[PDB]
RNA sequence: AACGCGACGAUAACCCGCACGUAGACGUAUAAGAAUAGGCUCCGGCCUCGUAUCCUAGCAGGCGAUUCCUCCGCCGGCCUCGAAGUGGCCGUCGGUAAUUCGCGUAUUGCAAAGACACGCGCGGGAUCAAAUCCUUUGCAGACGACUUAGAUGUG
């Protein structure tokens, strides 16, 4: 609640594209640094063709001359997807907006230096606290790949193997339990009563 | 002929079931007017717990397990209050989990600065304690 | 070693002036205190200290630390940001800025 | 109008093992096992009596209700499939060119594939892949006419149609070329 | 409309030679407050009748505090609103502890299914149901039903709007 | 129709100045021509049936009758 | 003109980079996906043609054919490529020693002037029992890598032109498993491998090259990148037949 | 006349490249792999089998 | 992408002089996955609540004991980490209130310019390894630009 941090790991599996972009805008603006995971993990209500209505109109959405200056450059990375929403709600060309930016970066699955590091959510933007359960909803990441991202198998294998590791990191984290409960249990055998009894009246 | 389910097992609104409110005290269910709001009294004698008669929405009510056994429908006062001195609901109440972590929690919150230095210092030696007992094992 | 924190003072953000849609008031700023989120929690702030901290790349009194001095006055909205006046304007970069809230004076 | 509650029941035979673990029926019968994923829907399960499954909604609509009633009847074609199974007797007629139908074990993938030559006299081979899980054999009892005997219903039904959708005819009058297969009988295989 | 009070409000003609002792005109109106009870009561009485405020006074203003507060109970409403078609008339069933109550349910629900404002709808009558087999509506019926007990699947906790970042996932199981 | 795959020319909902000014004119144009034409010139619904107690409104009503009958 | 070749570009590499290799199974026997030579010309042939259908079928057909002279190339590294949410990428790459000196030409700009000091290093690396680090560099191969491609080199020296300096190209190896990949290629270190050994008769292949530049009599028109595709090899000749 | 694109094309093409060209092409590979073959045979940390380091835009300054 | 990225090869280290030392750290500690009409588990049981856990005492953190073998850190070996690359174990060495003491802190007054070392730098000198200019070539060329070849040689 209010909480000051180095830096904010957001998995963006079951989160509201423009709730979760919008809360982003927020903190950047506030100056805290945020990076963001699995953006082919993030949501999109309303329903699938409705998307993939929208992001053609996007990309319908040219320049006349050379696409090269001053065209919109349509970016099919859900990544990017997400940058382009963020970007939207920020006001980018100021030097402020360049900065909240700066301070933004977007991922596609989890690299090492963030799979080894602790994921926060967002109430706000859960998919499953925000939609009626009746709602239909949609991927970024399958539209994504419809619309033309080269790259939705390499992320699959990379974050399958990510799946290995973490659940061989569980199963330590498990016997890592096994041995400091045990350890709880025999110390409190011999744990001096008195301030056993101190810590038991004061709440820890 | 062998079926195995495994489903969500919620907790049911009746009349009889009692409620914890955001404001810390309990109430049991008399009557229930709509899917989101509940008619509920707590006739309890201790003041923290204590509920006066009144409309609960069930948006603020929280489900506790403890029920009343036989409540009569439209229950009032005195009848409630009987049926919760004979079914305990006080004693249970302080048996819940639930009360175990309130109390906890307002507790850590009475702990004064001088308190917070003795917990140092006693968390201190009791993990001294345990981390011997950690390598041991 | 003490491996201890000798932090005396609350953390927050300089995130904006009093500012309408349009038309904004440097003389004012607007603060951003952690773990404050509540009216009853900007009141008990009220009438406090507050010290921004900044680099100036040239020694002046032996270091390039400077401060600039003011006071959370009144709270601001509902959701406990609360509205400080210092003796000079926070400089306009320092939008988003770490700033530091003194305990003092207490009246505890 | 939001109902408060609405239940449905199925009932199970004695010789069946039906099993719900988050929204996974997996239903074990003596032919072999059918399994289904209902995530789609919410549905609350539970055993009400001894050998009936209630399936119930709390707080739903009218479209939740028909929900309700429409996946009652798969589950319980799911149980008609693994007590009786299905059987899709099928029939092809010709005028002047015999129609050759030939099915064969394709080991790999172990399925079905079935080829249909000389239809209306066209060289080409119409070769269709078969559902997994249901078996092709030419009836001997009958002359022209294939049965299709399976454990799941969408698949054996859905394979059905696949044969006499690929089976079909182009630019002709269809009140003059009757040529075709079509579906005969639709059964059990009890 | 607000939190709505009950007024007793007793009017009459001002007293003339030629007629007096007039026969001191009666109503019950829900208003937020006393003047817009008055308000209310001499519109419905010159929308009625020719007498009007200049030529009136009001007697009596009362408030009309419901008898059992603590009982939930079934009242039945009478209304006629004005669409743009012309009145429309209507029997509405709710579930509340008091009319007050009552009739601001009958606002909210007229306002949100059929966009009826407070000038357009006309407080008919409205009933306390005595004895059950009275109710007609599905959606009080089913209330009314014998030994309901439901449960409240895919309860949304109250996470404080402050707190943007949650280190566990929610769970929606209470 | 392939609508989803190619979208078509938008039809813009930013309403411009012009637009809104022209028909506010129009609008005020003809509520003055529906009062010209109602100044030119040229049944109660009763109680609901589903009312629980319509029998006993109908006696009130009957019983109100007949006093009235009997003061005049 | 056609949209999918304009605005006229100049190629930025006098080579021809190959960009698409076929894709890859592992159930297949390993080989070399592509080979270089050097345009020499065209001869006339006449066939006897054996295409069913035809109306010059079973008849003498004059046809027009390059030749393309083809020195055996020397292999001279190993590549490791990793797959990445941003593509394939050099994740790392393996010399041979005692690398010729017309590939160390192609890694110098001026040679006349510049004492002969490129990968003198990287062969002392070789020497002095930092096979340690080469295996590691294997190893490294084997386990990361998915993609493979063998750097080849082709030989002026034996071509007949006046140039003097190389060529080099990148070649994937694929039917196989990465580790019998990069095996195979290890063992190709240091060996020629002929036309005979990466191609062979009566074939269709695509081929690269940069076409001509009409310079001197709206802009750039010739000295394009192009790849042609759908081209017949029918004969392989061997040099030292002289019955070619 | 039928687009080269077209599904029915696609479809034939698929089968003659599975029915006719591919054993063709298997046997021209085996020989072309076999010729290749004949071509090319004519502590864990101090010998290099495990595999150690060599010799940041991605995470924040710190 | 001429202001996107990777792998690799080859370099620039010495002599003399002279010039200076944060779009926002202050504990900036915390990795299962998956579902939300279910899940976790130690298989006992547990789940609204991160309102948690870890850490948190000593001159901006000294000295000596008392006494502990608990953590931290540096280097080696063993392996490990490749999506934009690291951690574990073992070993050495150094430090180390868990316990309990005696010494010093002040008058900075009730809050607001010395030496040494390490680097980034410039002005010259000479040192590599190269590039460009020059000549030649002509698979190229509006002019730039591009393919080559010039130091011993299939020049």
């Amino acid at each position: 609640m209010s909480s000051f941090e180095s830096v904010v790991v957001i998995d963006g599996k079951g989160h509201l594209l423009g709730r979760l972009a919008s809360i982003v805008a927020k903190q950047l603006l506030s100056g805290q640094k945020i990076v963001v995971v699995r953006c082919e993990a993030l949501n999109i209500s309303g329903e699938f063709f409705r998307a993939k209505l929208k992001y053609h109109a996007y990309l319908r959405k040219m320049t006349r001359y050379n696409p090269t200056r001053g065209g919109p450059f349509h970016f099919r990375a859900p990544s990017r997807i997400f940058y382009k929403a963020v970007r939207g709600m920020i006001p980018h060309k100021t030097a402020r907006g360049a900065a909240a930016l700066e301070r933004l970066k977007v991922f596609e699955g989890v690299p090492p230096p963030y799979d080894k590091k602790k994921k926060m959510v967002v109430p706000q933007a859960l998919r499953v606290l925000r939609l009626q359960p009746g709602r239909k909803y949609c991927t970024v990441g399958r539209l994504s790949h419809e619309v033309g991202w080269k790259y939705q198998d390499v992320v699959a294998r990379l974050e399958e193997r990510r799946k290995a590791k973490g659940a061989a990191y569980y199963e330590r984290k498990k016997l890592a339990a096994r041995q400091l409960s045990e350890a709880k249990k025999a110390a409190a055998a011999k744990v001096d009563p008195k301030v056993s009894e101190a810590l038991a009246a004061y709440g820890y | 002929a062998e079926i195995n389910v495994e489903a969500t097992s919620w907790r049911r609104v009746e009349v009889g079931r009692v409620l914890k409110l955001e404001n810390g005290s309990l109430a049991a269910i008399v009557e229930i007017i709509d899917h989101k709001r509940v008619l509920a009294d707590g006739p309890s004698s201790d003041p923290k717990l204590a509920t006066p008669r009144g409309i609960v929405p069930l948006s603020r009510a929280l489900l506790t397990p403890i029920v009343i056994p036989k409540l009569p429908r439209g229950a009032r006062t005195g009848a409630v209050k009987k049926a919760w001195e004979a079914y305990g609901v006080d004693a249970k109440w302080k048996e819940t989990n639930w009360a175990k972590k309130q109390l906890q929690q307002e507790r850590r919150q009475s702990l004064t600065d001088f308190d917070r230095f003795k917990v140092m210092r006693l968390k201190k030696q009791r993990r001294f304690e345990e981390r011997k007992a950690l390598a041991k094992i | 070693p003490s491996e201890a924190g000798h932090r005396l003072y609350v953390k927050g953000r300089h995130l904006s002036y009093q500012r309408g849609r349009r038309n904004t008031h440097p003389k004012t700023s607007l603060i951003k205190i952690e773990g404050v989120d509540d009216t009853a929690a900007a009141n008990f702030y009220l009438g406090k200290r507050v010290a921004y901290v900044y680099r100036a790349q040239k020694e002046v009194r032996g270091t390039k630390i400077r401060v600039i001095w003011g006071k959370i006055t009144r709270p601001h909205g509902n959701s406990g940001v609360v509205r400080a006046k210092f003796t000079h304007p926070l400089p306009a970069r320092s939008f988003g800025a770490s700033v530091r809230i003194m305990l003092y004076p207490s009246s505890i | 109008m939001r109902y408060i509650h609405s239940e449905e029941t199925i009932p199970v035979p004695e010789n069946l093992k039906v099993s719900i673990k988050s929204r996974l029926v997996t239903v074990e019968g003596p032919r072999g096992k059918l399994q289904k994923d209902l995530s789609h829907i919410a549905v609350n399960f539970s055993v009400v009596k001894k050998g009936v499954i209630g399936l119930e909604i709390h707080h739903g609509s009218r479209k939740d209700v028909a929900a309700l009633r429409t996946v009652r009847t798969i589950i319980n074609n799911m149980i008609i499939g693994v007590t009786k199974g299905f059987k899709y007797k099928m029939r092809y007629v010709y005028a002047h060119f015999p129609i050759n139908v030939n099915v064969e074990k394709n080991a790999e993938t172990g399925c079905y594939e079935v080829e249909i030559r000389n239809f209306i006299g066209e060289k080409i081979v119409r070769k269709v892949v078969m559902a997994p899980g249901v078996e092709v054999e030419i009836s001997k009892a009958q002359k022209d006419e294939l049965i299709l005997s399976g454990n799941s219903l969408e698949a054996v039904s859905q394979s059905a149609a696949d044969i006499q959708q690929i089976c079909k005819v182009r630019n002709k009058d269809i009140r003059k070329f009757l040529d075709g297969i079509y579906v005969s009988e639709k059964g059990n295989i009890v | 409309m607000g939190r709505l009070q009950e007024y007793q409000v007793i009017g009459r003609h001002l007293p003339t030679e030629a007629n007096p002792n007039p026969a001191l005109y009666r109503m019950r109106i829900f208003a937020p407050n006393e003047v817009v009870a008055k308000s209310r009561f001499w519109y419905f009485l010159r929308g009625l009748k020719k007498v009007k405020k200049a030529t009136g006074e009001i007697v009596s203003v009362n408030v009309i505090s419901e008898k059992h507060p603590l009982k939930v109970k079934n009242f039945g409403i009478w209304l006629r609103y004005d669409s743009r078609s012309g009145t429309h008339n209507m029997y509405k069933e709710y579930r509340e502890t008091s009319r007050v109550a009552a009739v601001e349910a009958m606002y909210a629900d007229m306002a949100a299914r059929h966009r009826a404002r407070f000038r357009s709808i006309h407080i008919l009558k409205v009933v306390e149901l005595e004895k059950t087999e009275d109710v007609k509506r599905p959606y009080i019926k089913q209330l009314v039903a014998k030994n309901l007990s439901f449960p409240l699947p895919h309860r949304v906790p109250k996470i404080s709007t402050k707190k943007i970042f949650s280190a566990k996932r929610p769970s929606t199981f209470s | 129709a392939g609508t989803i795959n190619k979208p078509k020319k938008p039809t813009s909902k930013r309403k411009t100045t012009r637009l809104r000014a022209k028909i506010s004119k129009r609008a005020a144009e003809k509520k003055r021509k529906e009062r010209k034409l109602a100044r030119k010139n040229p049944k109660d619904p009763g109680i609901p049936n589903l009312f629980p107690y319509k029998e006993r409104l109908l006696q009130q009503r009957e019983e109100e009758r007949i006093r009235r009958k009997e003061e005049l | 003109g056609s949209l999918a070749f304009l605005p006229r570009k100049r190629a930025a590499r006098h080579r021809g980079r190959v960009k698409s290799f076929p894709k890859d199974d592992p159930k297949k026997p390993v080989h070399l996906t592509a080979a270089m030579g050097y345009k020499a010309g065209m001869t006339t042939i006449v066939r006897d043609l054996d295409r069913p259908g035809a109306k010059a079928h079973k008849k003498e057909v004059v046809e027009a054919v390059t030749i393309i002279d083809c020195p055996p190339m020397v292999v001279v590294g190993l590549v490791g490529y990793i797959e990445t949410p941003r593509g394939l990428r050099s994740l790392t790459t393996v010399w041979a020693e005692h690398l010729s000196d017309e590939v160390k030409r192609r890694f110098y700009k001026n040679w006349y002037k510049s004492k002969k000091k490129a990968f003198t290093k990287y062969a002392k690396k070789y020497a002095e029992n930092n096979g340690a680090s080469i295996t590691r560099e294997l190893e490294r191969i084997k386990k990361y890598c998915t993609v493979v491609r063998v750097l080849a080199h082709t030989q002026i020296r034996k071509t007949p032109l006046k140039q003097k300096k190389a060529h080099l190209m990148e070649i994937q190896i694929n039917g196989g498993s990465v580790a019998d990949k990069v095996e195979f290629g290890r063992s190709l270190f240091e060996k020629p491998v002929t036309i005979d050994t990466i191609f062979e008769k009566d074939e269709m292949i695509d081929v690269i090259a940069v076409t001509k530049g009409h310079g001197f009599v709206a802009g750039q028109m010739g000295y394009h990148h192009r790849t042609s595709v759908n081209h017949k090899i029918y004969r392989i000749g061997k040099g030292d037949d002289e019955a070619n | 006349a039928k687009s080269a694109r077209a599904s029915r094309i696609k479809e034939n093409h698929q089968r003659f490249k599975k029915n006719i060209a591919g054993p063709v092409e298997a046997a021209r590979l085996e020989r072309l792999s076999a010729k290749l073959m004949a071509i090319a045979q004519a502590s864990g940390v101090k010998s290099g089998k495990s595999i150690g380091r060599k010799d940041s835009s991605i995470v924040f300054p710190m």
